[PDB]
């Protein structure tokens, strides 16, 4: 029933996180992102792929990357996705960093998404520069795949867990409870990365890392930047969980209500990396 | 806002819904006033601004619902509603479910009078614009343990086995869902259908183990192990280990191209094999069989290893299985 393989056709190989792929929905010539799924292998049961398909369903934010359902081929099922033009926000950098501006505009964007994330009491759980999407006309939007319910467990034993911590909360590490406001921890990470090209630490050793986020104080903004840009981030990298604004307060700081700009101001950027790249 | 923003919503613009051409008036505004009074429910329904869930508001709303079949005609049709709208129907349903009073709940006392309301969820299976939603609403009502021996019982219960294979995966996945929090949330309650049922079920069961389709059948093995050890289903257990039918088809589930499907099947192989009163049908094509048997469990995914537990039943099929006669 409803063969995908003749139902879509994939092209290039896009994200890694595996096997996705840009591919064409060969009835509708709409362009879109295609996860194939091994189960074959898995082997997180199927109720957790399963669950983590349903949660995704549940996403209507145009702030997050749109879920268009899911087919079968055999033993591999092919989960399909909105196709986000632009790329990577950790792509764009690639072509030369980016203006407090620019910054702010995209982080007003994640926040909004977060928002919604929020509200229906899920998490992200996966915030990182590489995490966020942008389109061919520059809207900015988080790639839905880290999206999970609040309640039992994201990481557990494989295609749910996080190979980094650089982005990870203190409270995460320490296994300690945790809950939406460890995102915001991870916001404040992704905004040092748009800022400096990448997270705290990114020099050291992995296992390293993981022991000073808790032990150590938080990372802060270092050098040409704006006091409430610096400011911002502290706000967001607090040790206490609590301490940490929500979304909607982080909205109205400072630092985003003056910097962030149009977003379709953003296509400068895509036209940069457009002028800068060869194939 | 409070009960007199409740009758100016049910009465002026959800009854209006179900009426309408292709209008101007009725093209965003009208259903702007649908859509914007669920999110008022939500408001005094769960979190009141900062705080929680009032105690309140509640007693003065809650009887104001039962007023006709007001949620009845609001679910014999959907998708003409709003996405985030279906969203919050689904919690305002499944919120005031769970207001209790005593230790029994007034939402259960006055679902149970025209039992057509549930009837109309599980239906909205089959129209895919919805069938996320009901089954959303459905599972968290049959969790309460008097509430589910309502739909247990039903002739149209028996649809489900054409709902699991239907072709749209995550409706096919949602449907075996509602099926298994069925068969498992009350134990008691569920031990009461599979004996006066038997007959029927396990016939449109079997139908399952054959559909490929690689989940349905997986799923499906793998729930029919859990039914079968529940211990409230010793009775049933009985009853099914003793059909030869059912071990002929298991035996060949061990040859099947998948690796996880034959060691799922294995699961039910055993049960079969370790029955200290086997019957004779059993005995029977065991015996038959024994002489390559050994030869089949002897390099049975000898990499596991890993499950000790797996490999003490290797071993303990195959005493049962030489020894026998
Ligand atoms: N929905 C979506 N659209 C895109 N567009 C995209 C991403 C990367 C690239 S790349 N890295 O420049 O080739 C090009 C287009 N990526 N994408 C998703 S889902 N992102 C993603 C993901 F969700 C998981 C792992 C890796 C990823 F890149």
């Amino acid at each position: 029933m409803a063969d995908p393989e003749e139902l879509f056709t994939k092209l290039e190989r896009i994200g890694k996180g595996g096997e996705v792929f840009k591919g064409i929905d060969n009835r509708t010539q709409q362009v879109v992102a295609i996860k194939i799924i091994d189960l074959e292998e898995a082997e997180d049961e199927i109720e957790d792929i399963q669950q983590e398909i349903t949660v995704l369903s549940q996403c209507d934010s145009s702030y997050v990357t749109k879920y268009y359902g899911s087919y079968l081929k055999g033993s591999k099922l092919w989960i399909i996705m909105e196709y986000l033009g632009g790329g990577s926000a950790l792509d764009l950098l690639r072509a030369g960093p980016f203006d407090e501006f620019q910054i702010a505009t995209m982080l007003k964007e994640i926040l909004k998404g977060l928002d919604y994330l929020h509200s229906e009491k899920k998490i992200h759980r996966d915030i990182k520069a590489a995490n966020v999407l942008l389109s061919e006309q520059g809207d900015v939007k988080l790639a839905a795949f880290g999206v999970a319910g609040q309640l039992t467990d994201t990481q557990i034993k494989r295609n749910t867990f996080v190979g980094t911590p650089f982005w990870m909360a203190p409270e995460v590490i320490q296994q300690s409870a945790y809950d939406s406001k460890a995102d915001i921890w991870s916001l404040g990470i992704t905004a040092i990365e748009l800022a400096k090209g990448e997270p705290p630490n990114s020099d050291m050793h992995p296992m390293r890392v993981l022991f000073l986020i808790p032990k150590n104080n938080p990372p802060t903004l270092v050098g040409d930047f704006t006091k409430s840009f610096k400011e911002f981030i502290d706000a967001c990298l607090n040790k206490d969980p609590s301490f940490r604004p929500t979304a909607k307060e982080l909205l109205k700081h400072k630092f985003i209500v003056k910097n962030s700009k149009k977003t379709s101001y953003l296509t400068e950027l895509i036209d940069r990396f457009k002028r800068w790249k060869a194939e | 806002a409070s009960p007199a923003d409740i009758v100016k919503n049910l009465k002026e613009s959800m009854a209006v819904l179900e009426k309408q051409d292709i209008s101007d008036k009725k093209a965003e505004k009208a259903t702007e006033e649908v859509s914007k009074n669920l999110v008022a429910m939500k408001e005094i329904l769960y979190g009141t601004n900062e705080k929680e869930p009032q105690t309140e508001a509640v007693a003065q709303l809650a009887q104001e619902l039962y007023n006709s079949g007001l949620l009845s005609t609001l679910v014999a049709d959907l998708q003409l509603i709003d996405f985030e709208g279906k969203k919050d129907v689904a919690q305002i349903f499944n919120n005031i479910l769970r207001r209790q009073i005593g230790t029994r709940t007034p939402t259960v006392e006055y679902i149970c009078t025209q039992q057509n309301i549930l009837f109309m969820l599980l239906k909205g299976y089959e129209s895919p614009e919805i069938a996320l939603n009901c089954g959303i609403m459905l599972r968290e009502c049959i969790r309460h343990e008097p509430l589910a021996k309502i739909i247990l019982w039903s002739e149209q219960f028996y649809d489900f086995f054409r709902y699991v294979e239907m072709s749209t995966f995550d409706i096919a996945s949602d449907a075996f869902a509602t099926f298994k929090d069925l068969l498992t949330r009350h134990k008691l309650l569920s031990a009461e259908f599979l004996e006066q049922h038997y007959d029927r079920f396990f016939s449109e069961y079997e139908k399952l183990l054959h559909s490929e389709n690689y989940v349905t059948k997986r799923q499906s093995l793998k729930l029919l192990g859990e039914l079968l050890l529940d211990r409230h289903n010793f009775t049933i257990m009985t009853k099914y280990i003793s059909k030869p039918e059912n071990l002929k088809l298991m035996m060949n589930l061990l040859r099947d191209k998948s690796r996880n499907i034959q060691f799922e099947a294995f699961h039910v192989f055993k049960v079969f094999v370790a029955n200290p009163n086997k019957t004779q049908p059993i005995l029977d094509i065991l015996l038959k069989n024994q002489a390559k048997l050994i030869e089949f469990l002897s390099k049975f995914q000898n990499d596991r290893t890993e499950d000790e537990q797996f490999n003490d039943e290797k071993t303990y099929l195959v005493k049962q299985i030489r020894d026998l006669k």
